[PDB]
């Protein structure tokens, strides 16, 4: 079928993680895991795809409104998630975080608030403060079994008269914790209650590990609202610029497109965005299946190692993501001298946790979405850096 | 007012197969939220949901059309099947519906439930064609109802295809029963049984099982090859071929050539003509077809075996299978281009007659006749104010806008 | 060599030319001249290095800030238009239309001013309005040889404390005036003396057809400027959405950068259109020349049959575009009786003026970058039209 | 204070071959607005250019070097390089020069120009490698020069590449007058003619026409050959393969293996010190390479035709060929990595000691010695003050940073 268990070069092709030592190191002969793409090639039918939109020749002007995009869309919906979606609500855009600025822009004024969970993705705050909106976070908290949002500190955050947005990241980042039909009910009323809307950035929808399913935001959803998506992540596609989401209320709707066609210019889309897209959502079904089982057995591998070497750690495998967000603060180590002794003993750069701001701390962030060839030797160089500064 | 043929069970299996396979599945629908019934259109579904229905009294029933779309209309409607399954219970939020004192569908369905709580017995609530819904404040509405309704009432929806009412947070708690397409369909047994009943030949078992799988079991097509022959068009297997794996638009030729060909014209007039009607009785009948034995004009097509269905035993209220219905308006639009207006007009005027002013309104926009929208509302503006039609006011005159420039000296 | 006599179907691939008649029609049956894309295939150097980064098959996250795309892109202005750049300077945008939009955002105020020369682009409008900054134009005047601005209004313009921006586009859109170094001389000191800032639109700069040739901005430019453009129109790749620019006073240079990256999280390139504009730029020119001699001819051949058909017309082909600017003004005409005969006696879908406003009445807007042999039934079927209503 | 060997032109006529098309190229430089030399290091340009200007007197010279990135030292030495030209006529300009009494460049430059219009005769001033000058304010300024300048004056410039000079607006009205590379390379005629005069034995044409060629005639490549048939290390043939197509990377270790390695060690230890001085004479010889005979020293070299090149006739001051000069500089920077400091100590309090401070400053920032700038601060307020050396003071201080933070204490 597929193979995974090989190194693809990825050497001369301006890939932030492989030909750029600056700044995620100083040595620039490291083994690289702080960027999240992943290193495995994409789907072979969106490479024929491609190659099939290429042979025509002619790139004029195209048209995101299509009827082929819209219908994989759904089809996607229906079959992956069992949500049926109006598929005349669906918006393009060039970017997940373009959208999410873009809403930030107009579901709220300046010096207004904008709750997320911490620890947040990174962008999400420059998204927030690059508009001048302050950011109003709420912390999860790592307990017995995975991660869970207080809803007493979150109401008591969203009564505040200047909350009037809500970036729910599910599922979560960088945590990976999916959140269940209970919680989802809870964070809608809530909001509903106090006039907040909400914008749910979805983009990891298919990387599920629990036996649970992911629950869309629009199932939930009231009023305005929005769900915003890309099969980047999943296909591992990022350097083909392009998402789609699905905002409610047409007047607001009708506001986005407007900013994004009139005031922006970005109307025009990428073609070959949408040529990947459409194959991905209709053919690409068999190559997702396959990795997702060999990225949750690298997950599980990366587990059993760690908990082997040092028995009080007690990592559980995210509920879902291929980034493990390790917790070393058990082993009452210094992450400055780890990430010293990481660099310069041992050459492998893995993205430390206090980036993530406070809640951060004692914290590491490993990229597990590569061949296991690779994830061998982070591990290895991960525990022989922790011993050697024990 | 409200349409009867709306808020009735369908009727007339006079020859309708029955299989437990399927009623057994919905034996045990009380201990659910919601029991989803989707396939395509002509699956028997709903023939199934009216025989399970058949033995119960305390389940109401509403089937939808587009103008269900608007959101008052449709509390209207839904408070009514309530009423029809609970005998009048629910008066307070009876009237809060037909006064329109609510300021949104959840709160009037947050009211019913106070209400509904008290009753203690099991109760169903029937909502046939959802697919024809797409205003999204009835989706959400629909979502919180589910949500929120007491756990003695079951919810059954039937739909083409799967609905925005929040399905998969019900499959994960376990409280939603479904019956896909492929459990509906005929199996070789129910087509032997279906063939057997209404035929004139006897088929010998096998070749109906031969005629049953190239058709996918699908429904209709039965129906289709079983009407085709009885007015002995071919023998079966050819008409089999004929209608074998066929989509949407050679199903629209094949009923132009074997079904439209070989009735008498008159006949012919009479169905384009009645085609533009959402639901069809005795007096709507007579007066635009101009046949005046409209009841034996109806109940004689239906004899016939022309996808007339009552909706009601008491053979007042008729209507027209959807695939049927949807292609005859299609070929009276052409056939009789040019004598539309005045036959939505008509229709218009008789239908104010009876007391229904949405479904004069509906017909006469279709007209463009815009002096009788004027007569509408000169003739009935007193239960337009006071049973507060207003929505249905502003889209009307918004939808002749110069001529509605009238909307426009009354909004300041 | 190249061939450019041969008609590519269009059909099918969602371009909104050949595949959408709302707006441009409504009979959809048409022969459409509407949209400014070309009908042609873009040069086999680009398709074949798009061709071979798609064998590569990884699409992770790539970098702009490259080593070859900026080479490429002083190679290109070195050799093609005489001019140096500190490729330091250079920074990447989706579109051209955005980096205006930012730009106007960045160096004005809501309210204030941006001055234009009419008849505009169209989006041009829509960017600076939909920001709340005034459009404050200034007409063209056409004369005996070309068109001609007056440099006393437009002082009389800039001298208003509003004006901020001035939107300079070089070579214009539609007249496809190329301005001369003496132009460009009294403009840059007029806009530095009242304290305007300029922004050079130049996305025509290959098409010039005059004996004289086009000098960009950066010859003439001072203080604080900007001069965006893309290879787009020349090489017909609107489809790969991507823009270059350059913007001096690395502090404007710096909050550019900042709100692309920050803000609206648009930083990532399409790794495709980077590929496409190297190829283009190191290898594209033979191609772009024998183009070159193809639109003159076209537009040549639109002169010859328009004025052998109305001899008081007397039109001269533009100085620098492939889109002709008639002016069937001298002719008496009107052009609501002329776009029905067009549309319903001739089935040609041909752009009209008026919707360039004002200024464009008794105008139409031909497209002329096609074959032959479209263009042939184009010209004939508004001769025809224009006969049967005159 | 200005530095002499920046503002004279290059005498050195030993060997120089005289190469007449280019002059009758030149010839006719008064009718255009500028003369842009340009071509890669090493083609002999900026020897024709000195050739080109030893027959007028009327003529300003100004070589650059990073340091004149900085806007007011590049306007102090333009300034006197047109006094040169002009013999002290335009005092004004000077004045407002050395008090930095002047808002921008372009307004030094206007009122440069008002005293430029008053002379006469025709005016001349060379600026060499321009391709070191990055900051844009310059080149905008240099762009307005050359836009305004008065019609008698013609402006020179010799640069590695196309500059961001407006070339195009001059190009399109023949106001430009270019050499390219093409242009500069030796043809085979002069290749002979070099050969001959610089060589111990004689060369045959045809011979000395293959070495010609398969070097592309670059200048530096001849004197390559030549000197290393000097010291008979090969025959001429064997050379020219070694250096036949030689990119820069195989020029580095070609001048490791050949010139570095066929010297004796003291003069190696003194090219590796000496290297990174940007202009040289007696005294920082005798200071930095502790070698007494200073002078004697430096003639020998230039003797030795090691690319060290007279900075004026009187033999005074000298400089190392940028080419070999950086790839000095990137020798001892390993070489004598360690004996770095001590050296541009030295280096920069022998320049303190002449009266440069901002050589001084230069080199003490590349020593890494806080307390030497404390040293030269104190030393020579005076003088920092009264000609305003203030930016340098800026940018000093951050490159002693709590010294700097005390700057920024000082900055309230
Ligand atoms: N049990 C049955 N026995 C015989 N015929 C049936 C049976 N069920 C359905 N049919 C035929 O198939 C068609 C089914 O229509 P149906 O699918 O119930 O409409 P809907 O679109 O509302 O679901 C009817 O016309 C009916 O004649
Ligand atoms: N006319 C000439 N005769 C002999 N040798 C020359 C002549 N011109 C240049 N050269 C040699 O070539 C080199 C040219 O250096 P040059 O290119 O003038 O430096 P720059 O980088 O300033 O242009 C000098 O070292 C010189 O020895
Ligand atoms: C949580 C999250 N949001 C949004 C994005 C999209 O960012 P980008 O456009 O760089 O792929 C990603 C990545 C992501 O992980
Ligand atoms: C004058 C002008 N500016 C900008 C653009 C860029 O617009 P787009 O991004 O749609 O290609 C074009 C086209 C154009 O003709």
């Amino acid at each position: 079928m597929f193979d995974f268990s090989k190194v693809v070069d990825r050497h001369g092709t301006w890939c932030t993680q492989w030909d750029y030592v600056a700044d995620r190191f100083g040595t620039a002969d490291l083994l690289p895991f702080t960027i999240s793409d992943m290193d495995f090639a994409t789907a072979p039918c969106i490479i024929e795809a491609l190659n099939q939109r290429l042979m025509h020749g002619v790139f004029g002007y195209s048209r995101w409104k299509n009827d082929e995009f819209l219908a994989a869309i759904a089809h996607w919906f229906s079959t992956q998630h069992y949500t049926a979606i109006d598929s005349q609500t669906v918006v393009y855009g060039p970017s997940v975080i373009y959208m999410v600025s873009e809403l930030i822009r107009q579901w709220s004024e300046t010096g207004e608030g904008v709750v997320i969970h911490t620890p947040a993705y990174d962008a999400f705050y420059k998204a927030i403060e690059g508009n001048q909106r302050t950011v109003m976070p709420v912390a999860l908290e790592k307990q017995a079994d995975g991660w869970f949002c207080d809803m007493g500190k979150l109401e008591a955050v969203l009564a505040k008269p200047e909350c009037k947005i809500m970036l729910l990241c599910s599922p979560q980042n960088p945590t990976g914790k999916v959140w269940t039909c209970d919680e989802l009910e809870i964070m809608a009323d809530l909001c509903e209650r106090h006039g907040v809307r909400v914008i749910s950035d979805e983009i990891h929808m298919d990387m599920v590990w629990g036996e649970q399913p992911h629950i869309p935001w629009s199932n939930v959803a009231r009023g305005d609202w929005a769900l915003l998506t890309s099969g980047s992540k999943s296909f591992n596609i990022p350097a083909l610029t392009g998402a789609y989401g699905i905002i409610e209320n047409s007047s607001s709707r009708d506001a986005y497109l407007s900013a994004l066609k009139g005031r922006d210019g970005l109307s025009s889309p990428s073609v070959l965005a949408l040529t990947a897209h459409i194959a991905a959502y209709q053919q690409g079904a068999p190559w997702l299946d396959a990795l997702r089982i060999y990225l949750k057995d690298n997950l599980t591998y990366i587990a059993d190692k760690m908990n082997a070497a040092f028995p009080e750690l007690n990592w559980q495998i995210p509920q879902s993501t291929y980034l493990a967000w390790l917790d070393l603060r058990p082993l009452n180590i210094d992450d400055n001298a780890l990430q010293k002794a990481l660099i310069e003993q041992e050459k492998v750069a893995i993205m430390p946790g206090y980036t993530y701001g406070e809640e951060g701390r004692g914290f590491v962030r490993l990229n597990a979405g590569c061949p296991r060839s690779k994830l061998e030797k982070g591990v290895a160089g991960l525990i022989n850096a922790i011993r050697a500064v024990r | 007012m409200l349409i009867p043929s709306k808020l009735s069970r369908p009727v007339r299996l006079d020859h309708t197969v029955v299989r437990e396979r399927l009623l057994a599945k919905l034996s045990g629908a009380n201990n659910f939220r919601l029991a989803l019934i989707t396939s395509p259109a002509g699956y028997g579904k709903t023939t199934l949901i009216s025989q399970w229905a058949a033995g119960k009294n305390d389940i109401g029933w509403y089937s939808l059309d587009e103008g269900d779309n608007q959101q008052e209309r449709f509390a209207s409607y839904l408070i009514a099947a309530v009423q029809q399954a609970t005998n009048g219970h629910c008066a307070i939020c009876e009237t809060m519906a037909q006064k329109r004192q609510y300021a949104s569908l959840t709160s009037l369905f947050a009211q019913l439930f106070i209400e509904l709580a008290e009753w203690h017995s099991p109760l169903y609530l029937v909502i046939d064609d959802y697919h024809l819904i797409t205003n999204p404040v009835i989706h959400e509405s629909m979502r919180f109802f589910i949500r929120h309704q007491p756990e003695n009432l079951t919810l059954v929806v039937l739909s083409r295809n799967l609905p925005q009412l929040g399905i998969a947070n019900l499959r994960v708690r376990d409280q939603l029963l479904e019956i896909g397409s492929q459990q509906l369909a005929f199996t070789h047994q129910e087509a032997n049984e279906f063939f057997d009943c209404r035929l004139s030949s006897p088929i010998e078992a096998a070749e109906s099982s031969r005629i049953c799988d190239d058709v996918s079991g699908w429904a209709t097509a039965l129906q289709l090859i079983a009407l085709s022959a009885r007015q002995n068009t071919h023998s079966a297997h050819k008409s089999a071929r004929r209608l074998a794996g066929i989509n949407a638009s050679h199903l629209s030729d094949y009923l132009v050539d074997e079904v439209l060909d070989n009735v008498d014209l008159a006949t012919r007039h009479f169905l384009l003509k009645s085609a533009i009607l959402r639901s069809m009785n005795d007096a709507l009948i007579t007066r635009v077809t101009g046949e005046e034995n409209g009841q034996m004009r109806l109940e004689e097509i239906e004899r016939q075996g022309l996808f007339l269905q009552r909706m009601d035993d008491t053979g007042e209220w008729f209507c027209y299978h959807p695939l049927f219905g949807n292609f005859l308006r299609q070929r009276c639009q052409w056939e009789l281009a040019a004598e539309l207006p005045e036959i939505h007009r008509a229709a218009a005027e008789s239908w104010m007659a009876q007391g229904f002013p949405s479904e004069a309104i509906h017909h006469a926009l279709a007209a463009g006749d815009a002096l009788m929208l004027r007569d509408i509302l000169l003739n009935h503006a007193w239960s337009l104010f006071n049973h507060s039609e207003l929505s249905l006011l502003e889209e009307s005159l918004k939808a002749n806008p110069a001529a509605a420039i009238a909307i426009a000296i009354i909004e300041v």
